[PDB]
RNA sequence: AAGCCUCCCGGUGGAUGGCUCGGCUCGGGCACCGAAGAAGGGCGCGGCAAGCAGCGAAAUGCUCGGGUGAGGCGCAAGCAGCCGUUGACCCCGAGGUCCCCUAAUGGGAUAUCCUGCCGGGUUUCCGGCUCCCGGUUUAUAACUGGGUGGGAACCCCCCGAACGGAAACAUCUUAGUAGGGGGAGGAAAAGAAAUCAAUUGAGAUCCCCUGAGUAGGGGCGACCGAAAGGGGGACAGC
RNA sequence: ACCUAUCUAGCCGAACUCCCCUGGAACGGGGGGCCAUAGAGGGUGAAAGCCCCGUAGGCUAAAGAUAGGUGGAAAGUGGCUAGAGGUAGAGUACCAUCCCCUGGUUUGGGGGUGGGAAGUUAGGGGACACGUGCCUCUAAGGCUAAAUAUGUCCCGAGACCGAUAGCAAACUAAGUACCGUGAGGGAAAGCUGAAAAGAACCCCGGAAGGGGGAGUGCAAAGAGCCUGAAACCGGGUGGUUAUAC
RNA sequence: CCUUUCGUCUUGAAACACGGGCCGGGGAGUUCACAUCAGUGGCGAGCUUAAGGAGAUUAUCUCCGAAGGCAUAGGGAAACCA
RNA sequence: GGUGCAGAUCCCGGCGGUAGUAACAGCGAAGGGGGGUGAGAAUCCCCCUCGCCGGAAGGGCAAGGGUUUCCCGGCAACGUUCGUCAGCCGGGAGUUAGCGUCCUAAGGUAGGGCCUAAUAGGUACCUACCGAAAGGGAAAGGGGUUAACAUUCCCCUGCCU
RNA sequence: CCCCAUGAAAAGGGAGUCUGGAACGAUCCCGGGAGACCGUACCUAGAACCGACACUGGUGCCCGGGUGAGAAGCCCAAG
RNA sequence: CAGCCUGGGGCCUCGUGAACGCCCUGAGCCGGUGCACAGUCCGGCAUCUCCCUACACCGAGAGAAGACCCCGUGGAGCUUCA
């Protein structure tokens, strides 16, 4: 029922109200991933680690460091682009072109989240 | 004198000072009113027909 | 000035501020040259009270 | 556009060049010139099926 | 020597071309707020804070549940620091606060400001004070308890224009519109015939399509202009 | 109070990132494989159904709001037939006159002015008036569901425009700066690439996102940042001039 | 070698008439309704459905709906004749 | 189908030529020398001298502007030149009263009432109130102190209710 | 002295007289206490106001010597 | 019936820094033609280019839809025995 007038559907991205901001994270697990948890995607979170698809630097593996929420992208860790003075900054690369690797239990909070999505007993 | 001079005097105070109500500097002492807020003889505010062009 | 604390008593958007942009939002905001449009000036202008 | 009490400068002017309608210092409201009400303004009123 | 013309290059302006978190039309939903203080303005408020927006001295957000689920600290990248896994920020709902003027109504205002009288506890402070309706008490003294203004257009009702047209113009028309005044609501108005029509019939009102530029009016001039019936919608009547 | 439904909220929700080449990036070209009740649409380094959201379809409530049922109470309480009797709205109808309007015209409605009834065995109406018969209604008090009038607002769609147009308004504030003592009038102004990677560093100047050299990056038209025309002016290329349009 | 400068107003008047510095961008016979014609097609003594309803993947669409209007006879005011 | 442009003394934006031309004279002012600062000095600063005003270019006081006042640092524009300088920009600070508020004229208003159909209309009457920073209206000066204001802060003498 | 012009009113003060009241009691002095709120910077104009401007226009108001009647002109004090 | 001198302009130089006339850049003059008075047309006369200053003779110079006359079945105003 929702519209499909382009100019609306782009004011949602680009005025996205702080706890819908999941929706712009969210990617694709491994099959090693889904194998002990039964489940396909799943929002990213901090102390994780990922794997890559698309651009100049496909096929690293990292750890999930640095985060755009209000607009969505991440960055990870062994992975820069030197500065003129010599200082590294984070290359930026989205979620669209990566799989995670791993995830952190420990939280209990994140937990039943995972749980609640109809995978199987634990 | 018709000219510039016209405009010498003009230094008092204006004959229009800021009404309570609409935030306008349009209150004549004078006439113990406001022509722009209404505010003197109507406790309805002042509105018309046509604030604009139609 | 014997001012009848009507516009003097008031103070902020009326007499006041036709102030300068703050420093460090400057910054901020890496703007190329940063300015209030809404600047004003006695000698030029004739604040509508 | 015909928000505006836009007028000529009547004739003899000189410095009115024109009969172009200009409200109180800049000129509006002409069909030809900038921002006025267009020449012929489609609307809703005309007929549509056959 | 000027150059002249054309062309290559550069700067000076930014049309073209492209892109758009903008407006515009439509249809469909929805469709009153107000003395428990409106709408409308004026002020303040963040660490460093100008405008907007939000906020009201309880000032970038207070509480409680509900969802949400790892970052948050607006527009908007700086310095510095904090909130967050004892569930943040956000969103929903419920509350709490909620300055001043303002129909503003204690009284006064060319002051968005000053200033009384009662009663309350009492340090801060809190309640009440034009025109009315019905009660207390004396039969004029105060006291108990409840119509005002705004809202985009729309609606109802009184008052009421010229411009032009008639190739002039005065009757007429333009026209009960532009506009004035009052008064509402989300719809208003109106609503149960002293109705029609006509061979003895129909059965509130309203709007839609026709009837129909027909009837009928007027220097018979421009022009104005029905009803009845039929066809549709919902059709409620006390 | 309770139950049911609906609204305020978030949630589920398929299929490839397989091979080769180009390409800074694949969302491209070739090959290969698959879901589809979901190929509206949007995003992601380009033109991606199967990379991400969303979509068709389905699901969510503490707490509120709306609607319905489930609840309680009060009042007034025979029906028909025949006869007799009674009631049934005033300055109101209506009339004369003046005025107003509507087609209402010797015919309509309203008001002012003056008169002015009947009232049940009453009255009115049935295109001039009057009379006669025939036909149909009952005012001068109420009150009323729905069927229609509209966009301050919210969803959706579009043979509506692409920045002098589109409503004035797409921008740091727009009824804002401002012009006016005043009612009022009323502006201008979009694009750095995807990631500031915003040119570290070395020389000139005091400085200027200034010069030069280096560096980032596909590309620097790198801040005055997309593309970049003319009117213009400057350097150059090619002709060409002081006896002449 | 041959050659009065654009547009317009105008008998000609354009050259002593007017408006014309250059460049770029904007910019002016449209809408409706009626009447009448042409062209085109569908049907035909008929034509035509409106307003409107029902069903539908929902404004598209299909069915229904002559309501009505024009033609189908004219004359005159009428009684009427036709 | 908002539809093809050279004009419409068209509109809007850019830029031409006259062109480094006019003007930066005219109303009785005028500077000079030496030193300093700073990149840069006729223009800014220091010294001396000199000319002019001198019932005003001096001194003190309003309505108005609203920080135009002061301190510190600056110069792309802003200044009719320049400019190290400024009423300009940027970073900070700054007005205190026992010695206007009250009353009232011209008048005005708000209400009660007299009309207006209504009114945001008029209103002769009555009531209540507004109406002067030069009208009237209790009472202080002196000295002294900060860059910035003072009969207000420090001291003495007071003074009024 | 002039007037066919007769030249504002309140509040605010002070006093006088008569009534009632209580006996304590000051318009005396002495000691003590208090006295809202708000105006308060600067400029008054050949640069601070208006006239679109750092404008010979207007809007003000009030106030040394000599020479000289002089606020005339000149020059010079203060600045 | 004219003359001399002085201040500020006007001269020049540093700095700042406009607007008017523009179909044009092609315009020298003289007769002629033609809307009856030309820059281009016709026929002659000449006419090297560049620069500065003074002059306003011309450029039918610029300034302003002529203030006059008349027209429009155009306004406004005034008056009366319309």
């Amino acid at each position: 029922m929702i519209s499909s007038k382009p100019s609306k559907q782009r004011k949602l991205v680009y005025n996205l109200p702080n706890h819908l901001r999941y929706k712009l994270l969210t990617a694709r697990l491994s099959e090693d991933l889904e194998k002990q948890y039964g489940i396909k995607r799943i929002s990213i979170r901090k102390g994780d680690s990922v794997k890559l698809m698309r651009g100049s630097q496909v096929g690293y593996e990292g750890k999930v460091v640095e985060v755009d929420r209000k607009r969505g992208r991440v960055a990870i860790e062994g992975l820069t682009k030197k500065k003129a003075d010599g200082t590294p900054v984070y290359v930026w690369v989205h979620a669209s072109k990566v799989i995670i690797t791993k995830l952190d239990t420990g939280d209990k909070e994140r937990m039943d989240a995972i749980e609640r999505k109809r995978k199987m007993r634990e | 004198m018709k000219g510039t001079p016209s405009f010498g005097k003009m230094n008092k105070t204006p004959t229009h000072v800021r009404c309570r109500r609409c935030g306008r500097n349009s209150f004549n002492a004078r006439k113990g009113y406001c022509a722009a807020c209404g505010f003197g003889r109507s406790k309805k505010i002042r509105r018309y027909s046509w604030q604009n062009k139609k | 000035k014997h001012k009848s604390l009507g516009k003097k008593l008031r103070l902020g958007k009326a007499l006041k501020r036709n102030s300068p942009i703050p420093a460090w939002v400057i910054i901020k905001t890496q703007a190329e040259i940063r300015f209030n449009p809404l600047r004003r000036n006695w000698r030029r202008n004739n604040l509508k009270v | 556009g015909k928000r505006t009490s836009a007028l000529s400068f009547g004739i003899n002017l000189g410095i009115a060049r024109v009969p172009r309608v200009k409200g109180s210092g800049e000129a509006a409201l002409a069909p030809n010139t900038v921002g006025g009400r267009l020449a012929f303004p489609p609307t809703t009123e005309k007929r549509l099926v056959e």
